[PDB]
């Protein structure tokens, strides 16, 4: 049991408003940041993320997102309770450990995605609450 | 910057830990940037080595397990490996295989994993039946996870996984828990009556 890193995951879905998604669709190109936020929901998902893969994003290298499969879970208007439903405690030790490596890169924080984006950069609280509850139950 | 050696990403994790990588239990070369590509002999040098997390690398072929005598969690994840092969050195102590997000169609070779306990894969390229009942050999094998390759996703696609749990403990008959959700009795009785 490990209520404070639920209490956070929930906390960050709450956030969430169903505009913030639908303008999101309407960007031609979402901030590179933002990309790697869903690939932390994809890899909880056990969704496709693409090999791994760097590219330059002011001055430092990191993952290039999966964002066609991020806009395929979004386009689900399901979404937002999906995750809400997320059966935490199937989470497995090798889910943790793969997303480790966005937790690694110095510029992956929700001030820097939240200043990028808005409101959706609460994913990456709830991919970091998700992976701390894990670790916790066990 | 275009690959990472081993010899290389285990000076990163040294760095980041303050751990010998020939002590540690937990060697940590997952991630590394550039891409590690190639397994090599360096890893014969991680001998108190029981979990070798490398995924989130750009790893074609398995290979240089030789002198892991402690290895139980081996964690290839996220790499580009396409076949299962090269694992003697490691079949008598190796409990877990993390494999997810590979490119790996044919369980050819599983079979010398005698000791495996879980296996996780998730994310490859299996398409057909038969190569699970190539784990059928697997006399220690709890827990499985397949969600993600084409096989599951035809079942998903269709409503239908729960004729997929069946088919697979109609092979599996003795497994635990499959994609985290355990086995549970009305599904090995189904999978009593269709074996
Ligand atoms: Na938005």
């Amino acid at each position: 049991a490990a209520k404070p890193a639920l209490d956070a995951a929930l906390e960050a879905l709450n956030s969430i408003k169903d505009g913030d998604i639908k303008n999101l669709k309407a960007l031609k190109k979402p901030p590179q940041i933002i990309t790697r936020i869903f690939d932390c929901v994809l890899v909880l998902r056990m969704l496709p993320v693409t090999k791994a893969e760097y590219t330059d994003e002011k001055g430092r290298m990191v993952q290039v997102g999966n964002y066609p499969e991020a806009q395929k879970m979004m386009n689900q208007m399901s979404f937002l309770q999906d995750l809400k439903d997320f059966a935490k405690e199937q989470i497995n030790d090798e889910t943790v450990e793969l997303l480790e490596p966005y937790f690694m890169s110095e510029d992956f924080t929700f001030e820097n995605a939240q200043k990028a984006s808005g409101n959706v950069a609460g994913l990456c609280n709830w991919a970091e609450s998700m992976a701390k509850y894990h670790n916790v139950a066990k | 910057a275009k690959a990472t050696t081993i010899k290389d990403a285990i000076r990163i994790f040294e760095e980041r830990k303050s751990v010998v990588a020939t002590e540690a239990e937990k060697v940590e070369l997952h991630g590394m940037i550039p891409p590690i590509e190639k397994m090599d002999a360096t890893l014969s040098t991680l001998k108190a080595c029981k979990h070798l997390a490398l995924s989130t690398n750009n790893i074609e072929k398995i290979s240089s397990l030789s002198g892991m005598e402690n290895l139980r969690i081996l964690s290839l994840g996220r790499n580009l490996i396409k076949k299962i092969e090269n694992l003697d050195a490691v079949a008598d102590t190796l409990e877990e295989l993390w494999i997810s997000y590979n490119q790996i169609a044919s369980l050819s070779g599983i079979e010398k994993l005698v000791n495996l306990r879980v296996l996780y894969m998730s994310n490859n390229k299996i398409t057909n039946w038969g190569e699970i009942d190539k784990l059928a050999a697997l006399d220690k094998l709890e827990d499985l996870l397949l969600a993600g390759n084409p096989l599951y996703n035809d079942y998903k696609e269709n409503n239908a996984t729960s004729e997929y749990r069946i088919e697979v403990v109609k092979r599996l008959p003795n497994l635990k828990k499959l994609d985290g959700m355990p086995v549970d009795v009305d599904e090995r009785e189904q999978a009593n009556v269709a074996r």
